């Protein structure tokens, strides 16, 4: 990916003299933090369009829903009355959801969860542990997203990361083996943001911008279910097949209700 | 008689300081100026970071 | 302590010329950044996801929603997203914007199209903006304006 | 207009906060239980604010005479039922409009 | 005997959130119905019945 | 009315008097029928008999 600027030089001598700004390293820090952003933006988008439909197969209830996680339903929620001890079952479906990955993967449970504000706002009104029926104002975890993605450690084993810019009340669980060939899904950076510099003698304006290069891989057990490879030798880029709804360290649930 | 005035209530009138009196403005005080937050990143330990 | 005040505010656009019309704050909190307006977006356009418009398998569509931002669909199932009634009045005023959008979110949840993005081809980064006889390539570019605002205190 | 869009719970009145309503509530029978869920109410709030302004979670709270002595008459931390007296705000106007500190 | 006071109400840019852009590049700041009803996204207003 | 105001059709709102009008009031500079606002104050008495 890349990006040029291509800012004027009369613009730097009036934006100097009046704001006080520099109108380089401006463009600058926009170019370069524009393209992390899409990188950190991008391998997410891939977990949520790689992660088996959750709630399904081994973790349903004999019939509840087959794919949500209702607040609605008694059957879902262990025929609760009151608030406070059906916040609770949530934190039951949730571990359910972490031995089954463990199972397709036989290389351990769910330790990391991703989840749009409410579900992990939801985590931090309610007793997380083995306690009586509680609940109260969110203390526990940081729902903010000013201060950091990152809500805190749930019950010790959990890593609960927010997603900024979740379109439905969801989580995603998955996996993340101590080496890093054990993720099931590989970030590749090739090349860092090289920065780029010229100016064409027929305006001496100058011209900015900035190149890189990265790559993004699959784990080779991630459609574990199948025997067999699909053709000895395979594409490791996701695409519609390897990856789609298919990939095993990943279950994404939809939460309906809150 | 010599009345103070006041601008219209128009942006360009008050930015530029015309009022409707003798006075003329020498224009609006500058009360600071805000930017956009940078969003966070979310992290990178939930994926393999293997470099090429 | 003087009759009027002024602020200043400073945002990123996308695209070129800042003050043009149409342009999208970069670093918005509530809109969602385009992930593929650095890589394959910078490439090719894309068609834009709208009523009644019978997806392909593999092809990618792009929405702005009410409420998130830029997003890049991949449909894996070929639908027509109309489905139900037009627009008529399904329910109170309720503008097309957030028909549209809540249909789309419908599929989302449905298993169809996908949010995703990528960067670019090695092959037409090599070229970009202009070498080898390539023509008609620009790169995407960068920029930011700056706002005044005023007020004048009454009695 | 707050309690819509992604603050709106499915199925409610879009905008108000019943206590006759069991959705609301989320079912509770007693106001130990009842008015805990009004506490929940005002976090799923602030948060929706730190996105719409990208700047951090709302921090001040304007409300009624009555529905502030609420706020006092229920357990404020994560507990599992209380109510009672309200002893710890300052619901008398006269003194101050300042209530005090939630949490 | 008389009193006067002078004093100045003013909003806060990017308040409408929403806007990505404003209209004219000098824009009023005061609060006005077209600017500011029900848009600041700052504040969020809920009603409570059956208490 | 307070059914409306529920809807959102009518809300409070409180403004103040623009400068232009605020030096013109009841006279200066030839201004006529501007009046100020005015406000006073009253005295109220009770008696009380003494049963025995």
């Amino acid at each position: 990916r890349q990006l040029k600027a291509a800012y004027s030089i009369e613009l730097a001598q009036d934006l100097r003299a009046v704001h006080g700004m520099d109108a380089d390293a401006e463009l600058s820090g926009i170019l370069a933090t524009e393209i992390m952003l899409e990188i950190n933006r991008e391998v997410v988008d891939w977990i949520n369009y790689s992660a088996q439909v959750g709630k399904s197969g081994m973790t349903l209830t004999p019939g509840s829903k087959a794919g949500v996680f209702d607040f609605q339903d008694p059957i879902d929620i262990r025929g609760a009355r009151w608030a406070g001890e059906s916040f609770k079952a949530l934190l039951f479906q949730i571990d359910k959801e972490a031995v089954e990955i463990a199972r397709q993967t036989g290389r351990g449970e769910g330790n990391f969860i991703i989840a749009s504000r409410n579900v992990v706002n939801v985590l931090a009104s309610v007793d997380t542990g083995i306690s009586y029926a509680a609940q109260g104002l969110a203390t526990g975890f940081s729902t903010d997203t000013t201060k950091s993605v990152f809500a805190g450690v749930l019950g010790g084993k959990y890593r609960v990361y927010i997603d900024q810019y979740a379109k439905q009340d969801y989580f995603t669980v998955g996996y993340k083996g101590p080496n890093e060939m054990d993720a099931g899904i590989y970030y590749a950076p090739y090349v860092a943001l090289t920065p780029l510099r010229g100016s064409d003698p027929k305006n001496f304006q100058p011209v900015m911008g900035f190149k890189t290069r990265y790559g993004i891989g699959i784990n080779p057990f991630a459609e574990s279910a199948a025997q067999a490879p699909a053709s000895r030798i395979q594409s490791g880029m996701p695409s519609i097949l390897n990856s789609l709804g298919k990939n095993a360290y990943f279950r994404r649930v939809y939460v309906k209700g809150i | 008689a010599e009345i103070g005035g006041d601008h219209g209530y128009n942006a360009t009138n008050i930015a530029a300081g015309q009022t409707s009196g003798a006075v003329t403005q020498i224009g609006p005080a500058v009360m600071g100026m805000v930017r956009r937050a940078i969003p966070n990143l979310i992290a990178f330990d939930i994926c393999g970071v293997q470099p090429m | 302590n003087s009759p009027t005040g002024q602020v200043f505010a400073l945002r990123a656009v996308y695209g070129k010329d800042p003050v043009a019309a149409g342009a999208k704050e970069a670093f918005h909190p509530m809109y969602g950044p385009d992930a593929m307006f650095s890589g394959q977006g910078a490439a090719k356009k894309f068609p834009a996801l709208a009523a009644s418009t019978q997806t392909t398998v593999g092809d990618i569509y792009t929405h702005f929603f009410q409420e998130t931002g830029t997003v890049y669909l991949q449909a894996s199932v070929q639908v027509t997203i109309d489905a139900g009634d037009e627009d008529e009045d399904e329910d109170e005023d309720a503008t097309d914007a957030a028909k549209l959008d809540a249909e789309i979110k419908k599929q989302m949840e449905a298993g169809a199209l996908v949010e995703i993005a990528e960067g670019m081809a090695t092959s037409i980064a090599e070229l970009q903006e202009g070498f080898n006889g390539s023509t008609d390539n620009p790169w995407n570019e960068m920029g930011f304006r700056i706002d005044k605002q005023v007020i004048e205190a009454k009695s």
